[PDB]
RNA sequence: UAAAGUUGCUGCAGUUAAAAAGCUCGUAGUUGGAUCUCUCUCGGCCGAAGCGUUUACUUUGAAAAAA
């Protein structure tokens, strides 16, 4: 279940994969995690003390990982002691062209390897469960950079626990503070 | 405002922010296409197609679902008319305006409105030979008209 | 008049402006499950129609376009999506 | 305002309105120095302390006085919160 | 008010408003006289919010009682209605009352007999008192003033929302500003009610003169 | 049509900064544009200020202090050579004491001072004290 | 030559003092909305070779008669 890039395994992945072989042993979505695949896992420190576990998966099945997306990490959630669980894709990035770039320009690059889509398209994977309806960058009097992320109403309350794990995550990966909002209705 | 007409209306359409797919929506993309190809070869512009779709099937934005757009999903298919639609309804209405010309000579709003829609369609020309989706010699003529359109 | 707060407009203030006036553009259309006392088929329509919906079932005029929205036929019911 | 060696030179500091930070000039005839009082939260008299609002003219001839007082006094506590 | 419970609202002067109408504005509506507004009813009658009028009585209060000598406090009244209240008010208070005609000049020709030199100032309608309002801005003068839902607010620092143009409500606004203003300064108390009612405020109307004449 | 964001963005900042406004609505958005906020906010004459994101170009809040006499564009962007640039300074400056020209150099956006310090040119873009 | 911001690129005017074509179309010209964070090989880390999609710009350096 576990096929990195690198064809280096770790023991968090083997974990992770047997854990995956369990639900598949012993749940009713046999089929889907037979036929679907993970790349890597990680593990970060967020919320002083609480620890969050990154999957990150092929793009070719990170759709057919969201139609079980809940489920699966309802199920990982009961596996593993307290943690948070999430998902993301596995997004390349390829870097600027420049006039020092070599034969790597022998294509153009798509937009989709770029830094801000992929930045993108990593925080609305990151809160699946919500949808995004509004952003927000507020720069601060010291010229730093704060994200404003709004979130659905009608998941406000499967998802309101995790926003400072999601916070955590952003800034591991990205390197970017975020903060997540709830606005009334529009 | 207006190329050819003073007035400076603001009336349009605004997309959603959200481009997702709304969850009610039961149909693939395989499906979207499939009834875009129908309506194709029953012989409708793609802007058509898209009206029918929104009207009737709950397809807010072809895009959205099937990830392109309706011109290039005929490209790929091959149902796809050799000028565009643009340029095809303007001609379409030069050639209307001349015939009503013909017999009305004293007409003279008719000649004015006449020079203005060959003025669009000789910009609409050059822009698609800048293109490449005419080719370096495709030319309107007065008499030729009839025959493209 | 020189102390407005233009992040925050209330949400009857976005609701008063011109579509494309507000902060973040949103149509003022939606779609809605309509249903003819004939036929128990669910039809999806758009509220600003441009054509005249029929039941495929039965063949039913479902609603009949208008310069800005389509009125339905008499005796269909209707409810709005989401 | 002060010169190399720190020493200030100027013949005085004017004051700026509170509302705009505009410049009150010393012309300005129009501009107002407004004082309002302080009470105590426990009885409601006279505290004998005060909070000092001043307004250019340009504000006052825009029929703007009225909100930014009422803003400077919401700022300071004076107004309540649910106004 | 600070939000201090003392200095809240009471029943009383909630129903001395509704009897009053100082709720009830005109059909016509100010553009920067829309935040003391509540909503519009039908027949075209705006009504003001009670609450922020008395957040607006207060504030004038707290101005008014800031100036050390009393006498330098003005109050003026062009109208009839309010004359007898602005006197009333100069009695209990100790300012200058002004009623009737205002003398152009009196704030800037210093060789007149009528010469002044307020330090505050305080009008019971800006459109009908707008001369002592203009001659304010040439000598740097803070004025009040008793508006509606339609009065320019040109010159105007404290604006209180209340309806000028009954003879009840103009009254009641003038002994209600009073009572504040002795309450703040520490001369009748906030535990028992004033002793004058806020009926000796109101415009006499000779006719209900001829009219309690002939009673007996 | 519209051919110049950072004039039409200006201008709007001027006008609202003379009226007397607490806040200023300026849109179409543009990354030239945040470098110009940016670098007239690391001297304190707007504020901070901030971005709405819908997804087309974007748009900005830009708090105003009331410290801003003008600020303005400069069309064409002409090139600046750094033995040029106090000509430029005393046509556009009011004095000697305050005052910056907004210059776009190959090591980024600045001022004219900074340009000194790092000793290049570039195109001028604008002024503002 | 300056004065002349009375030839105005910096830097002028065109309602009534001199002044905007009767109106529209249109080629050339001018101007033009957002968005994208060095390289193998061959030779002694460097040497050769391809660089750069190319420019414009800026900062260097060289060559630039004296008077
Ligand atoms: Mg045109
Ligand atoms: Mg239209
Ligand atoms: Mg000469
Ligand atoms: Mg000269
Ligand atoms: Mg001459
Ligand atoms: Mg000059
Ligand atoms: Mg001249
Ligand atoms: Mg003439
Ligand atoms: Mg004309
Ligand atoms: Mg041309
Ligand atoms: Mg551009
Ligand atoms: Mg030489
Ligand atoms: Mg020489």
């Amino acid at each position: 279940i576990v096929k990195p890039n690198g064809e280096k395994p770790d023991e968090f992945e083997s974990g992770i994969s047997q854990a995956l072989l369990e639900l598949e042993m012993n749940s009713d979505l046999k089929a889907q995690l037979r036929e679907l695949n993970i790349t890597a896992a990680k593990e970060i420190e967020v919320g002083g003390g609480r620890k969050a576990i990154i999957i990150f998966v092929p793009v070719p099945q990170l759709k057919s990982f969201q139609k079980i997306q809940v489920r699966l990490v309802r199920e990982l959630e009961k596996k593993f002691s307290g943690k948070h669980v999430v998902f993301i894709a596995q997004r390349r990035i390829l870097p600027k062209p420049t006039r020092k770039s070599r034969t790597k320009n022998k294509q153009k690059r798509p937009r989709s390897r770029t830094l801000t889509a992929v930045h993108d398209a990593i925080l609305e994977d990151l809160v699946f469960p919500s949808e995004i309806v509004g952003k927000r960058i507020r720069v601060k009097l010291d010229g730093s950079r704060l994200i404003k992320v709004h979130l659905d109403k009608a998941q406000q309350n499967n998802v309101e626990h995790k926003v400072e794990t999601f916070s955590g995550v952003y800034k591991k990966l990205t390197g970017k503070d975020v903060n997540f909002e709830f606005p009334e209705f529009q | 405002g207006r190329m050819h007409a003073p007035g400076k209306g603001l009336s349009q359409s605004a997309l959603p922010y959200r481009r997702s797919v709304p969850t009610w929506l039961k149909l693939t993309s395989d499906d979207v296409k499939e009834q875009i190809y129908k309506l194709a070869k029953k012989g409708l512009t793609p802007s058509q197609i898209g009206v029918i779709l929104r009207d009737s099937h709950g397809v807010a934005q072809v895009r959205f679902v099937t990830g392109n757009k309706i011109l290039r999903i005929l490209k790929s298919k091959g149902l796809a008319p050799d000028l565009p639609e643009d340029l095809y309804h303007l001609i379409k209405k030069a050639v209307a305006v001349r015939k009503h010309l013909e017999r009305n000579r004293k007409d003279k709003d008719a000649k004015f409105r006449l020079i203005l829609i060959e003025s669009r369609i000789h910009r609409l020309a050059r822009y698609y030979k800048t293109k490449r989706v005419l080719p370096p010699n495709w030319k309107y003529e007065s008499s030729t008209a009839s025959a493209l359109v | 008049p020189l102390a407005k707060d233009l992040l925050h407009p209330s949400p009857e203030e976005e609701k008063r402006k011109h579509k494309k006036k507000r902060l973040v553009q949103s149509p003022n259309s939606y779609f809605m499950d309509v249903k003819c006392p004939g036929c128990y088929k669910i039809t999806t329509v758009f509220s600003h129609a441009q054509t005249v919906v029929l039941c495929v079932g039965c063949s039913t005029v479902l609603c009949q376009p208008t310069g800005g929205k389509a009125r339905l036929t008499e005796g269909c019911s209707f409810r709005r999506k989401q | 305002m002060q010169n190399d060696a720190g020493e200030f030179v100027d013949l005085y500091v004017p004051r700026k309105c509170s509302a705009s930070n505009r410049i009150i000039g010393a012309k300005d005839h129009a501009s107002i120095q407004m004082n309002v009082a302080e009470v105590d939260k426990v009885t409601g008299r006279f505290n004998g302390q005060f909070k000092t609002y001043a307004i250019c003219g340009a504000i006052r001839r825009m029929g703007e006085s009225d909100d930014s007082i009422l803003r400077l006094a919401k700022a300071d506590g004076i107004v309540s919160k649910n106004f | 008010s600070g939000a201090l419970d003392v200095l809240q609202m009471k029943e009383e002067d909630v129903l001395k408003f509704l009897a009053a109408g100082t709720h009830l504005g005109g059909t016509n509506l100010d553009f920067q006289m829309e935040q003391y507004i509540y909503k519009r009813k039908s027949d075209g009658i705006y009504i003001i919010n009670l609450k922020r009028t008395w957040e607006k009585l207060l504030l004038a209060a707290r101005a008014i009682v800031a100036i050390e000598n009393p006498a330098d406090v003005s109050v003026i009244s062009s109208r009839n209605t309010g004359q007898r209240a602005v006197l009333k008010f100069a009695a209990a208070t100790g300012a200058t009352p002004i009623a009737g005609r205002f003398t152009p000049g009196t704030f800037t020709n210093q060789i007149q007999a009528a010469f002044r030199e307020p330090r505050l100032l305080v009008v019971t309608d800006p459109r009908a008192d707008h001369q002592p309002l203009t001659e304010a801005s040439y000598v740097n003068l803070p004025t009040i003033a008793l508006c509606n839902t339609d009065s320019p607010l040109r010159y105007v620092d404290i604006a209180i929302p209340c309806n000028n143009k009954g003879a009840h409500s103009v009254g009641l606004m003038w002994w209600m500003l009073a009572r504040e203003v002795l309450r703040m300064r520490g001369t009748i108390s906030r535990e028992h009610p004033w002793e004058v009612m806020p009926d000796l405020y109101f415009y006499r109307d000779p006719e209900e003169i001829e009219k309690e004449e002939q009673a007996a | 049509v519209r051919m110049n964001v950072l004039a039409d963005a200006l201008k709007s900042i001027n006008n609202a900064e003379k009226r007397g406004k607490r806040q200023v609505l300026i849109r179409p958005c543009s990354k030239v544009i945040v470098r110009f906020l940016t670098v007239m906010m690391k001297h304190g004459y707007i504020g901070e200020f901030e971005i709405i994101d819908d997804h087309r170009a974007g748009k900005i809040v830009v708090n105003l202090t009331g410290r801003l006499n003008k600020c303005g564009v400069i069309s064409p962007r002409f090139d600046v050579q750094l033995k040029d640039l106090e000509k430029w300074q005393n046509n556009l400056l009011p004095s000697r004491q305050f005052g910056f020209i907004v210059l776009t150099t190959s090591a980024g956006i600045m001022d004219h001072e900074e340009a000194r310090r790092k000793h290049t040119g570039g195109k001028i873009l604008g002024f503002f004290f």
